[PDB]
């Protein structure tokens, strides 16, 4: 039951970057999947919601606009696809079962230097 | 009596969105189940019937492909979850004024615990139908 | 037992109409329900599950758009009115030999009084599907 | 809880197929109903309420004219013999790269004796769709 | 919860006469609604029946044929158009909740005077 | 409850035959049909199989692929085409409510003789 993260490094501001979650020992195809972010210095926040047939996708309005969720299910994956970035999404990225966060075994880092 | 039971009709003032209501006639609440939150909570643990139905109406028809979506998920009290216990998926558009209508049931019968929370969801909320009554609407009883 | 229960089935020795039959194989009619008029009269007051299920069939189509519904509705014996509790409609001509069949399905959970009474309406009944056995029918159970 | 019942769902480990599982998260089999031989076996007489939904998804249409059904079956211990209680009838294609989906649902209320085995089947299994959960699956409770 | 007609006057036969009726006070998109007609001299009998969503129309055979009925749910409204009148159709009409009659609060008259 | 039978004869092999059969006595637009043979000193095996509105059909993998059941429920009949028969196919034809036997007021012989 664990997700590994990947897909971090650098991006200048108005680049586009795309992270990505791997999943095992469970129905990938039953369960919700989140991405949820860890800010330094900052509470942690849910960014996306997906539920089990990938046809509802949620963002909170601090995000909603420039993000793209998605899945697949035969390989056990959930992506996300990153526009137009800013310095606010400076933080570490999750993959867990809970808007909150849950089972996340790894994280990656995203950078926006400007 | 005694028997925890609840059956909730959409807001019919309100746009975009899919509010439940309980305080209409014809409409259940009663033995523990509580709306907080646009999710019935279970109040005791035992089995359950569970059932909604959804309508969707739309002029004409999009240039692009549309599809759409009923689905009823689960929230266990413990290990945070979200399970996917019933769902459907349909498409009212063949090709290219007339309007359509497009009704979705399901039903089932599950065994949950004690505080879990269910939940009924759409996907595309601008072409819901909450005008009329008894057009959508979602419910448990105890057993 | 000492659970009052009905289901019926459409009467297919009839054209142009929907008349519901008990006395029928697979039927049932019991602890006190009575089929009056074609119409479900309750025994005693509480909660019951009410369901019914339809099917209409076609030929090509009509030029002009057609609409159908199937609705169930409940008369109250004190201040005699007709309220809608469950309500669906399908349209199935999207343009204009072959036929087509269309199923429509409803069912909820209802506090009920006694002497209230049931009936389950379309409004094409030239379109129905009354030949095979259980593609039409309507009940309800207390619980 | 001395009450049989039953709620099982498809087997995504098959193909061009239909197999009832009851090995799954959130699948019920319990107090004496049996699974044998894709079928489920009452265990004691009395009034149970059966229901069971499918859906069916295909690429384009074909160019004939295709025709899908679902039908809910009983297997009388005494007189063995096979007759219809729920059935339903749909066709998704009316001319002629985009899919469609179709879902369809059954659910009644019958009084079963005991050793009766009921059946739910389809026609067209290569066109059915059990990759998500719950989307198939077909049960019964006892009341 | 009243209900208000309007719509009354005289017709010479093969005329046409639209009436009107309003209701308050409940949930007009909940009920059925019913014409009713009370004739001088005769009993009290039922001219139309409609539904909520307004595609259910029923009417008596002495009727059936050169009426409409219609409603409008958004401003709690509803309808009626009769069309080639008799002598016969000349009574009280009412709109109410019940075929045999209820909550009626006012009444129009209609004569049909050859 | 009688269920006729017809259509035997002699057919010398890949030719094609087509048996009949009737019933009364029961709702016929409600049971599962099973036409079922018996051969001269063997086992009683069914043959074909069909559901209330005929859309449901099957056979054995020994018959598959040159059979054709079929039904009218107005005139409370069942069918079967025989298609390039074999020797095999000696035996007596009924047709039954149960694919075991059940049922089975008369027979008919279909001789394959090369």
């Amino acid at each position: 039951v664990q997700l590994v993260e990947s897909g971090g490094g650098l991006v200048q501001p108005g680049g586009s970057l795309r992270l990505s979650c791997a999943a095992s020992g469970f129905t990938f195809s039953d369960y919700w999947m989140y991405w949820v972010r860890q800010a330094p210095g900052k509470g942690l926040e849910w960014v996306s919601k997906i539920n089990t047939n990938g046809l509802i996708t949620k963002y909170p309005d601090s995000v909603k606009g420039r993000f793209t969720i998605s899945r697949d299910n035969a390989k056990n994956t959930l992506y996300l696809q990153m526009n137009s970035l800013r310095p606010e999404d400076t933080a570490v990225y999750y993959c867990a079962r809970s808007p909150s966060g849950f089972n996340r075994g790894q994280g990656t880092l995203v950078t926006v230097s400007s | 009596s005694d028997k925890p039971v609840a059956h909730v009709v959409a807001n019919p003032e309100a746009e975009g969105q899919l509010q439940w209501l309980s305080r209409r006639a014809n409409a259940l609440l009663a033995n523990g189940v509580e709306l907080t939150d646009n999710q019935l909570i279970v109040p005791s643990d035992g089995l359950y019937l569970i059932y909604s139905q959804v309508l969707f109406k739309g002029q004409g028809c999009p240039s692009t492909h549309v599809l759409l979506t009923h689905t009823i998920s689960r929230f266990a009290v413990s290990y945070q979850t979200k399970v996917n216990l019933l769902s459907a998926i349909k498409s009212p558009c063949q090709r290219e004024a007339k309007p359509w209508y497009e009704p979705i049931y399901l039903g089932g019968v599950f065994q949950l615990e004690k505080g879990d929370r269910l939940s009924a969801e759409i996907n595309l909320p601008n072409y819901l139908d909450f005008a009329e009554s008894g057009q959508v609407y979602f419910g448990i009883i105890a057993l």
